[PDB]
This record gives C-alpha cells, sequence and structure tokens, in this order.
C-alpha cells in the first residue's frame, strides 16, 4: 500500500492569511498517463466530509479557487489563501492512484484570533428533571480564547468535584472561539440539601474568576 | 442531481450479519469500481472492500473472510454484507464512488453491541428566578441518556442557528449526555418563544421542548 503521512495540527493562522498543509506519501502518485491521483478532503466541526481538490489540480464543486494543490514526488500541499473562520477543521489527504485506496491523518487547522473572555451562564434543574428524582446543574462558559479553561463547582462555598462531568467543542466555525458546558448531577435528594450552587470560570483573560450562581430557595 | 445514500445501520449483537446498501441519483454503480469505506472516532479512514466494474472484489485483512461486496446491476444498489461482527467493526459507513471525481453518501453508523437503543430525556436549560440583566440571554436544552448517538438539536426550526454551540457527547454507564445552548437578545426572550427540537434517529423520537414552558 501507499502510506499518507501529514502532521496532526499546522501552527496557528491569523484570520486572513495564508495556510499550507502538507502531505508526504512513501511512492509517486504520478502515473504514465501524466496524471497524479492525489486528493484532498476537509472534515468540519459537526458536518460530513467535503471534497476539495482530486486529481492533484481539479477543484471540486463549491470549492473556491483560494484553495490550490502542489507538489511532486513524495511532496504535496494545500494552500488556502485569505482564511477564513468557516475553514477550520480537519484537511485530509489522501490517493486513489492504487487499490487500496490509502488516507493520511488530517491536520488540524487552528486559527489565531484575540482574546476572549468565556460568557458564563448558570441553569438550574427543570421541573421535569426533578420530577424524575434527577437534579443537573448546567453551566455553559461560552465563546472564549485562548482555549485553555478551568471550571470549579461550589456548593454551599465547598469545592466539589463528585457527579461533574465536563464536555469542551472544537474551534467555533463563526468566530474561532472556544466553548465549555459542565454539569453537575446530583440525585433530586442531595440537590435539595444546600441552596447556593455555583460555576467558577478561570480563563487567562482575568485574574478572578468568573462566578456566576444561583440559589435554590430564593425564589 | 448526483449522491450516494447508505442505509441498513443500526445495532447488531457480536457475532451477527447486517447488510449496508448502497443507492444514487445519478451514479450507474455497474460502470465503476465502487467501494465501502468506514470512520472510526480520531482513527483515520478505513477501506472496507471494492468491487471493480467487471465484479473483482478486494478486501483488508481487518475483514476478508468476514464482508462480502456486491452490486444489483439492473435495480443500481451496492451492498455490504457484514457478517461475524466484532466490537471493533462499530464505526459510520459509506459507500464511494472513488476513482475520477470521489464521491461518498452521508453515512450509515453500525454499532455492534448487546445493548438496546435508548431515547433521550430532554431538559430546558433556562435562567433561574431574579432580577434579569444583559442584552442577550443564553438558554439550553440537556438531552439526557440515550443510546447510540448521534442526535440532532434545532433551535426555532433552524432559525436560530448562528448563534448555536453543540457539546459533544459523553459516555458513561452505557448512555450518552449531550447538550446544545442558543444565545438571543434579551429584548424578545422570554417575551417571544423559543423551542429546541431533538431528533434521535436510532429510537425515532423527536420531541420538542418549549423553554418558558
Amino acid at each position: 500500500d501507499i502510506v499518507m503521512t501529514q502532521a496532526a495540527f499546522s501552527n496557528p493562522v491569523t484570520l486572513g492569511t495564508s495556510a499550507s498543509i502538507s502531505c508526504r506519501s512513501t511512492k509517486s502518485l504520478l502515473h504514465s498517463n501524466g496524471i497524479t491521483y492525489l486528493y484532498w478532503y476537509l472534515q468540519k466541526p459537526g458536518q460530513s466530509p467535503q471534497l476539495l481538490i482530486y486529481q492533484m489540480s481539479n477543484l471540486a464543486s463549491g470549492v473556491p479557487d483560494r484553495f490550490s494543490s502542489s507538489g511532486s514526488g513524495t511532496d504535496f500541499t494545500l494552500r488556502i489563501s485569505r482564511v477564513e473562520a468557516e475553514d477550520v477543521g480537519v484537511y485530509y489527504c489522501a490517493q486513489n492512484l492504487e487499490l487500496p485506496p490509502t488516507f493520511g491523518g488530517g491536520t488540524k487547522l487552528e486559527i489565531k484570533r484575540a482574546d476572549a473572555a468565556p460568557t458564563v451562564s448558570i441553569f438550574p434543574p427543570s421541573s421535569e428533571q426533578l420530577t424524575s428524582g434527577g437534579a443537573s446543574v448546567v453551566c455553559f462558559l461560552n465563546n472564549f480564547y485562548p482555549k485553555d479553561i478551568n471550571v470549579k463547582w461550589k456548593i454551599d462555598g465547598s469545592e466539589r468535584q463528585n457527579g461533574v462531568l465536563n464536555s469542551w467543542t472544537d474551534q467555533d466555525s463563526k468566530d474561532s472561539t472556544y466553548s465549555m458546558s459542565s454539569t453537575l448531577t446530583l440525585t433530586k435528594d442531595e440537590y435539595e440539601r444546600h441552596n447556593s450552587y455555583t460555576c467558577e470560570a478561570t480563563h487567562k483573560t482575568s485574574t478572578s474568576p468568573i462566578v456566576k450562581s444561583f440559589n435554590r430557595n430564593e425564589c | 442531481e448526483v449522491k450516494l445514500v447508505e442505509s441498513g445501520g443500526g445495532l447488531v449483537k457480536p457475532g451477527g450479519s447486517l447488510k449496508l446498501s448502497c443507492t444514487a441519483s445519478g451514479i450507474t454503480f455497474s460502470r465503476y469500481i465502487m467501494s465501502w469505506v468506514r470512520q472510526i472516532p480520531e482513527k483515520r479512514l478505513e477501506w472496507v472492500a471494492s468491487i471493480s466494474s467487471g465484479g473483482i472484489t478486494y478486501y483488508p485483512d481487518s475483514v476478508k473472510g468476514r464482508f462480502t461486496i456486491s452490486r444489483d446491476n439492473v435495480r443500481n444498489i451496492l451492498y455490504l454484507q457484514m457478517s461475524s461482527l466484532r466490537s471493533e467493526d462499530t464505526a459510520l459507513y459509506y459507500c464511494a464512488r472513488g476513482q475520477g471525481r470521489p464521491y461518498w453518501g452521508q453515512g450509515t453508523l453500525v454499532t455492534v453491541s448487546s445493548a438496546k437503543t435508548t431515547p433521550p430525556s430532554v431538559y430546558p436549560l433556562a435562567p433561574g428566578c431574579g432580577d434579569t440583566t444583559g442584552s442577550s440571554v443564553t438558554l439550553g436544552c440537556l438531552v439526557k441518556g440515550y443510546f447510540p448517538e448521534s442526535v440532532t438539536v434545532t433551535w426555532n426550526s433552524g432559525s436560530l442557528s448562528s448563534s448555536v454551540h453543540t457539546f459533544p457527547a459523553l459516555l458513561q454507564s452505557g448512555l450518552y449526555t449531550m447538550s446544545s445552548s442558543v444565545t438571543v437578545p434579551s429584548s424578545t426572550w422570554p417575551s417571544q418563544t423559543v423551542t429546541c427540537s431533538v431528533a434521535h434517529p436510532a429510537s425515532s423520537t423527536t420531541v420538542d421542548k418549549k423553554l418558558e414552558p
């Protein structure tokens, strides 16, 4: 088989500038008919894989010509001029010179942008959930940059680690920020023993954590 | 129009069989080398099978002797007969016309499991009671305790797309939980309503939740 190798990440680029993604084969992809059977596709966050370029030089339908591919021998580069926020995702090279086809490991395109503090929102358990005897307290830490962030939960001013589960998004296709959800799940009975539930976010944009709380007995 | 459409995916016990099928608008399978490929999380796409226009079949070692690729030239249907299924065969399966301008479908999920499908419970996420502040308000829906992936959450029938975050699901004790958030102007929420609609195709359920109600 032909092994197709790419780096998992490129260096982060600023909006409007050019990006490169490199791909290596073990073997030439140039056939005796003069055509190089290299193709590139993209998988964007939460979408299905999209063909970009095939036979080295042919753009797929819908693909803008700021995407180009060049190379020779074992070495190819996908160039994306004037990078846009929506370009973020994982770019794959592949070959269809031979059977079987073989695929690269993908390179994630990362965008560099201005720091942004998280927007923090906390939500009590729904009446519906409580009726079933569960109680999930949810916190969103939304649209922040850079990607590094810490979340802590406190119940009556005392840190809580048990029952907390966190999920993080990939880089946003619209504004190049990151978000996270943190959910504290308890039984209805545990929930109803405390009143203050607190989500606190610590991010480089401030020395002080952003704190949101609600009080179960306030209203 | 030109598209490939896979079907047949679902839950199947280890050791079982399952036949996938692929149909098309505008691609005549008999004319091309046709293939099946599969995608597992964070693993690279994996070729599964090919059949040439002349009917020569090809398989990698991972599936050879268990999977068989075949084609109905009259009805224009491509098949993958999966047999002796294994936990590691769990993946999104795509049919593909791999030569020329490559095409593939949307995919069909095959989950090799002893488990049964479980629909989600869907809970609204709205601010707690108290004084208001801010020109924007963030709302959500918690989609809890379902199996297998995936779910889709749609806000006011797609009318709020730009402002939405979809949080990747987490797996705990055999069940997934995910959430979705939307941010909207405070001038018009709660005065006007917002609804999340959650589809979980595996269990054939769609549930709508209104966010003040």
